[PDB]
RNA sequence: UAAUUGCGAUAACGAACGAGACCUUAACCUACUAAAUAGUGGUGCUAGCAUUUGCUGGUUAUCCACUUCUUAGAGGGACUA
C-alpha cells in the first residue's frame, strides 16, 4: 500500500464555512523535492508530519 | 541487585522487579515500536510509571497532550459511558488486567502491540462537510497525526465498550481482544473497520 | 490588551524628560527611584509607573525618542 | 489575686489591633505575667444573592462578605487594675470580654 | 410580615430579623453587610 | 611583552543579578557571591578551562534581594546587606546566621567589617551610616549624607593601628566622605563628582581612594594627605571598583565591559568584554560587581545575566 | 537530641508532615507501615521516591508521616511529597550537599511535583 | 488600536465628562512577628508487643523548643519583565 509521508513546513491558516481544517503547505518526506497543498482536518504545528495517499492533489480554497 | 534490609523492609518482589530495570512487575518501556516518522513523537512515552496514574496538567496546552503516557492515555480514554465518569482507578485496574491477558495471549510483548494497534488505527486521510452551495459534497482533507492517535485511542476505546456490552465478557478481555486484532490489523476489529471506511470514502470523495 | 493607562504613560514620559540620568534599565531601582522622587499613593500604581519608566528606558538607550 | 482571660472579637483590623497592642504594652509597662495576643482565624460570613431582582432575564447569582477577626490574652492582676483597664479600653467596633475563672 | 414596610413577602427570617429582601438589601450597610465580593 | 587576561570560563548557579563578590585569604579556594536571587551562594573552586567544580552553599535567609556581602580573612563567616533593611551574619560552613542586624529603616546597600573582624559598618538608602559590634549591636549612628548611600569600606591601615579607624563611604549626592570611628565624626570631605556615585574602593596600604559612579569619572583622592589626585575617564556609568592586592591596577565595571587600568605606568591596560549569544547591543549584560583574588591573579567579576564570570593574569610574547 | 527534619507535602488540600529522625530505618505513614497503603494501586506511588534514588538512602533514618485533609488520592500524593521533602532536607542539614542535589536532580528527572506542590488550587466560582 | 485609544495629516484649536480607571478579592513566601480556643517535635508519667536499638498508643498544662504544617498581620511581589 502507497504510504506518502508529509511535513507541514507553512501553516497557512483556517480554512472552511465551518472554520476549522487548517490550509497547509507541506514538504515531502521521502522525495524532498516535492512541495504539496494540503488540507488538515486536524490540529496542526509547524514542522509537523502527515500521511498522505495522493501527494498529486493541491487544494485552492475552501466554502 | 544488593538487598537493603530495614526495619519496615520493602518486600524483595518489588527491590527485585526495579532493580532488574523493569518498569512494571511484568512489563519494560525498553521494547516499544513505532512504525511511522509521525506517530513516534506524537505517541512517545520514555517514562517508566508503576501505576499509569499521572496527576497530569497537559490540558493547558495543546501539543503537550502528546507527551502524557499513552497507556494513561488509554487508561483515561477507558472512562468514557456515563457511568464510569471520575473512576481512574477502575480504569487503570482494568489495564493492568488487559496487560495480564495479552501476555497469556501468546504475545511477548503487550506494549508493542497497543502501539502497533495505536500505529494501525489512525486513519491517514478523512472527509470533510465541504458547502459547494446546498447540497454539500465531501473534501478529502489529510488528518493531523495528533488526531490521527486521537482518533486511533477513541476507535479502540469505544469498539471494545461497544463490544463488552450486554456480554459475559470483562472489559479488559474485549479491549485486549480489539487491540489485538488491530495491533496487527485484521479487519475483525472495530477500529481498523472503521479506519478503512473513513479512508474509504476519503478515496471515493477526491 | 495590556494598554498603561494615561496616568503611567504621562507620569513615564514626565519622569524621563526632567531625570534621564538616574534611571537604567532595570525596575529595582527605577522603583526605589519612583520612591525617592515622585509620591505615588499607592505601590501598585508605583509599580505600574516604575515598570513602565523601565521599558521607556529600555527604547531610548536605542535612538531619539518624540519627547 | 486575679487571673483573667480576655477575649477580642472585631472587623477592622485597624481598631482591634490598636486595643491589642495598648493592652499589651499596658500590661507590660506596670510588670505583668502574661500570654500574648494570640490569633482565631479570621472566619468569613458569606451570603449568597441572586442575581435576578425582577424576573427578567436568566438566574445567575452573586455574593456578600463578612470578615470576623476574634484574638485573645491571658493575663494576672488585682481587682482594679482590671476594673480601670476595661474602663479604659473601651473602643467601637472593637468588642471586649473579660472572663475570671480559669475552669 | 417585614418590621420596615408591611410587607407579608420577601422575608428574612432568619437570624431574627425579618426583613424583607428588599429593605434588608438597603439596610444591609447599617446593619454591617458591606459588598467586599 | 603583555600581560594578558583570559576567559577561564563561568559560574552559573544564581536566579537574579550576581550585585556583590567576595574572596578569602585563608582559603584562595572560597568565594562568596550575594545575588538578586535573595540568596548567597558560597563556591569551592576547582578551575578548568571551560566549567568550575563544586557549588557549596546556598544562604536563604534575606527576604528581597542580597546588594552586598564580605567575607572574613579566614573564611569561616559571611556578612549580608539587603534589601529588608537588615543584614546577617553567616557561616560559610553550615548556613548558620549567627546574628541579624536590625536597625536600618531602608535597603542596606553596604557591608564591610574592619581588619580584626570585631567592627562592623553598614551603609542604606535611609542616608545613615551605622557602625555595629560583632553581636548585633548599633553602637554608632553615623548621618550626613543628603542623598543615598551607595557604598560604606573600612580603610586598610598602614600603621598597625595606631588609633586611627577610618571608614570611606559614596553617596549620590555626589560627594565622597571619610568617617574618624574613635569619636564618631566626620573628618574628610572628598568633593568633585558631577553625578551619582556607585562604588568606592580604599587602595591596599590605605591611603588611595577611588570612586566612580553615574559620570563615568574615576576619581582618585589621597586620603592620607586628604586632598585630590585626579580624574580618569571610563566614559559609561562604573558601578564598582577594585584595587588589586599586588598590581598597581584599578578595575572597573561599566555598563559596555570591564576596564582594567593601570597608575604606573598610567596606561589602560584592559577592557575586557564578554561574548554574548543572542542579544542586542544594548541588551548586552555589564559588569556590576567584582572581586579580586588573594594573589593578583585571578579577577571574578558579577553580571547582570545571573553569571559569574573570571579572568586569569598571564604573560604574552 | 536524636538528628531530626521535619518536612511538609501537599496535594489539593491535603497535607502530610514528615518527621525524619536518625534510627534504624523504618517508614511509617498514619502509624502504618507503607506496605500497606489504603489504596492498592496508587501504592506504588507512594514507593517512587524510595525507588527513584535507591534502597539504602533509608537504612540510617525513620521516618514517620501524618496525613490529614482531603480524600485517599490527594493524601497519596501529599505522602510521597512529603518523603520526598524530608529525605533532601536530612541530606541537605545531615549529609553532604552534593549528595542532597543529586537526590534533587534523581526526583526532578522523573516527577517535577516531587519537590513542588500541586499549582492546580480550586478555580473561584466567578459569580 | 480591544476602543473617536493614540501616532499622523490637516480651517481647525481648546476643554469637559464616557471608555479605561477608583474600589473589594484571591494564589507564593523554611524570610518577618507570634500561639492549651490550632498543631508539630523533644522530654518526663504510662500501657502493650518485640525485645538489640525498635513499634503503637494514653497523659487540655509535667516541662522545653518550633509555626515546617494551621492562623493575625507587615512587607514584598508584577511592571505585560
Ligand atoms: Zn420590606
Amino acid at each position: 500500500t502507497p504510504v506518502t509521508l508529509a511535513k507541514v513546513i507553512k501553516v497557512l491558516g483556517r480554512t472552511g464555512s465551518r472554520g476549522g481544517v487548517t490550509q497547509v503547505r507541506v514538504e515531502f518526506l521521502e522525495d524532498t523535492s516535492r512541495t504539496i497543498v494540503r488540507n488538515v482536518k486536524g490540529p496542526v504545528r509547524e514542522n509537523d508530519i502527515l500521511v498522505l495517499m495522493e501527494s498529486e492533489r493541491e487544494a485552492r480554497r475552501l466554502r | 541487585f544488593t538487598p537493603v534490609v530495614l526495619a519496615t523492609p520493602i518486600p524483595e518482589e518489588v527491590q527485585q522487579a526495579q532493580t532488574e530495570i523493569k518498569l512494571f512487575n511484568k512489563w519494560s518501556f525498553e521494547e516499544v515500536e513505532v512504525k511511522d516518522a509521525s506517530l513516534v513523537d506524537y505517541v512517545q512515552v520514555r517514562q517508566p510509571i508503576f501505576v499509569a496514574h499521572t496527576a497530569g496538567r497537559y490540558a493547558n496546552k495543546r501539543f503537550r497532550k502528546a507527551q502524557c503516557p499513552i497507556i494513561e492515555r488509554l487508561t483515561n480514554s477507558l472512562m468514557m459511558n456515563g457511568r464510569n465518569n471520575g473512576k481512574k482507578l477502575k480504569a487503570v485496574r482494568i489495564i493492568k488486567h488487559t496487560l495480564d491477558i495479552i501476555n497469556v495471549l501468546t504475545d511477548q510483548n503487550p506494549i508493542q502491540v497497543v502501539v502497533d494497534a495505536i500505529t494501525n488505527t489512525g486513519p491517514r486521510e478523512d472527509t470533510t462537510r465541504v458547502g459547494g452551495g446546498g447540497a454539500a459534497r465531501r473534501q478529502a482533507v489529510d488528518v493531523s497525526p495528533l488526531r490521527r492517535v486521537n482518533q486511533a485511542i477513541a476507535l479502540l476505546t469505544i469498539g471494545a465498550r461497544e463490544a463488552a456490552f450486554r456480554n459475559i465478557k470483562t472489559i479488559a478481555e474485549t479491549l485486549a481482544e480489539e487491540l489485538i486484532n488491530a495491533a496487527k490489523g485484521s479487519s475483525t476489529s472495530y477500529a481498523i473497520k472503521k479506519k478503512d471506511e473513513l479512508e474509504r470514502v476519503a478515496k471515493s470523495n477526491r | 490588551g495590556r494598554v498603561r493607562t494615561k496616568t503611567v504613560k504621562r507620569a513615564s514620559k514626565a519622569l524621563i524628560e526632567r531625570y534621564y540620568p538616574k534611571l537604567t534599565l532595570d525596575f529595582q531601582t527605577n522603583k526605589r527611584l519612583c520612591d525617592e522622587i515622585a509620591t505615588i499613593q499607592s505601590k501598585r500604581l508605583r509599580n505600574k509607573i516604575a515598570g513602565y519608566t523601565t521599558h521607556l528606558m529600555k527604547r531610548i538607550q536605542k535612538g531619539p525618542v518624540r519627547g | 489575686i486575679i487571673k483573667i482571660r480576655i477575649t477580642l472579637t472585631s472587623t477592622k483590623v485597624k481598631q482591634l489591633e490598636n486595643v491589642s497592642s495598648n493592652i499589651v504594652k499596658n500590661a507590660e509597662q506596670h510588670n505583668l505575667v502574661k500570654k500574648g495576643p494570640v490569633r482565631l482565624p479570621t472566619k468569613v460570613l458569606k451570603i449568597s444573592t441572586r442575581k435576578t431582582p425582577n424576573g427578567e432575564g436568566s438566574k445567575t447569582w452573586e455574593t456578600y462578605e463578612m470578615r470576623i477577626h476574634k484574638r485573645y490574652i491571658d493575663l494576672e492582676a488585682p481587682v482594679q487594675i482590671v476594673k480601670r483597664i476595661t474602663q479604659i479600653t473601651i473602643e467601637p467596633g472593637v468588642d471586649v470580654e473579660v472572663v475570671v475563672a480559669s475552669n | 410580615q417585614c418590621r420596615v414596610c408591611s410587607s407579608h413577602t420577601g422575608l428574612i427570617r432568619k437570624y431574627g430579623l425579618n426583613i424583607c429582601r428588599q429593605c434588608f438589601r438597603e439596610k444591609a450597610n447599617d446593619i454591617g453587610f458591606n459588598k467586599f465580593r | 611583552s603583555n600581560e594578558v587576561l583570559v576567559l577561564r570560563g563561568t559560574l552559573e548557579g544564581h536566579n537574579g543579578w550576581v550585585t556583590s563578590l567576595a574572596t578569602s585569604a585563608g582559603q584562595p579556594n572560597l568565594l562568596l557571591s550575594a545575588s538578586r536571587d535573595k540568596t548567597l551562594i558560597s563556591w569551592k573552586l576547582t578551575g578548568d578551562d571551560q566549567k568550575f567544580g563544586v557549588p557549596v552553599r546556598s544562604f536563604k535567609g534575606h527576604s528581597h534581594i542580597v546588594q552586598d556581602c564580605t567575607l572574613t580573612a579566614d573564611g569561616a563567616y559571611a556578612l549580608s546587606a539587603s534589601w529588608d533593611k537588615t543584614l546577617r551574619l553567616w557561616d560559610v560552613a553550615t548556613g548558620e546566621t549567627y546574628q541579624r542586624f536590625v536597625g536600618h529603616k531602608s535597603d542596606v546597600m553596604s557591608v564591610d567589617i574592619d581588619k580584626k573582624a570585631s567592627m562592623i559598618i553598614s551603609g542604606s538608602r535611609d542616608k545613615t551610616i551605622k557602625v555595629w559590634t560583632i553581636k548585633g549591636q548599633c553602637l554608632a549612628t553615623l548621618l550626613g549624607h543628603n542623598d543615598w548611600v551607595s557604598q560604606v569600606r573600612v580603610v586598610p591601615n598602614e600603621k598597625a593601628d595606631d588609633d586611627s579607624v577610618t571608614i570611606i563611604s559614596a553617596g549620590n549626592d555626589k560627594m565622597v566622605k571619610a568617617w574618624n570611628l574613635n569619636q564618631f565624626q566626620i573628618e574628610a570631605d572628598f568633593i568633585g563628582h558631577n553625578s551619582n556615585i556607585n562604588t568606592l574602593t580604599a587602595s591596599p596600604d590605605g591611603t588611595l581612594i577611588a570612586s566612580a559612579g553615574k559620570d563615568g569619572e574615576i576619581m582618585l583622592w589621597n586620603l592620607a594627605a586628604k586632598k585630590a589626585m585626579y580624574t580618569l575617564s571610563a566614559q559609561d556609568e562604573v558601578f564598582s571598583l577594585a584595587f588589586s592586592p599586588n598590581r598597581y591596577w584599578l578595575a572597573a565595571a561599566t555598563a559596555t565591559g570591564i576596564k582594567v587600568f593601570s597608575l604606573d605606568p598610567q596606561y589602560l591596560v584592559d577592557d575586557l568584554r564578554p561574548e554574548f549569544a543572542g542579544y542586542s547591543k544594548a541588551a548586552e549584560p555589564h559588569a556590576v560587581s567584582l572581586a579580586w583574588s588573594a594573589d593578583g591573579q585571578t579577577l571574578f567579576a558579577g553580571y547582570t545575566d545571573n553569571v559569574i564570570r573570571v579572568w586569569q593574569v598571564m604573560t604574552a610574547n | 537530641a536524636v538528628p531530626s527534619v521535619q518536612t511538609f507535602g501537599k496535594k489539593k488540600s491535603a497535607t502530610a508532615v514528615a518527621h525524619v529522625k536518625a534510627g534504624k530505618g523504618l517508614i511509617k505513614v498514619n502509624g502504618s507501615p507503607i506496605t500497606l497503603v489504603e489504596p492498592e494501586i496508587l501504592r506504588f506511588k507512594v514507593y517512587e521516591p524510595l525507588l527513584l534514588v535507591g534502597l539504602d538512602k533509608f537504612s540510617n533514618i525513620d521516618i514517620r508521616v501524618r496525613v490529614t485533609g482531603g480524600g485517599h488520592v490527594s493524601q497519596v500524593y501529599a505522602i510521597r511529597q512529603a518523603i520526598a521533602k524530608g529525605l533532601v532536607a536530612y541530606h541537605q542539614k545531615y549529609v553532604d550537599e552534593q549528595s542532597k542535589n543529586e537526590l534533587k536532580k534523581a526526583f526532578t528527572s522523573y516527577d517535577r511535583t516531587l519537590l513542588i506542590a500541586d499549582s492546580r488550587r480550586p478555580e473561584p466560582k466567578k459569580f
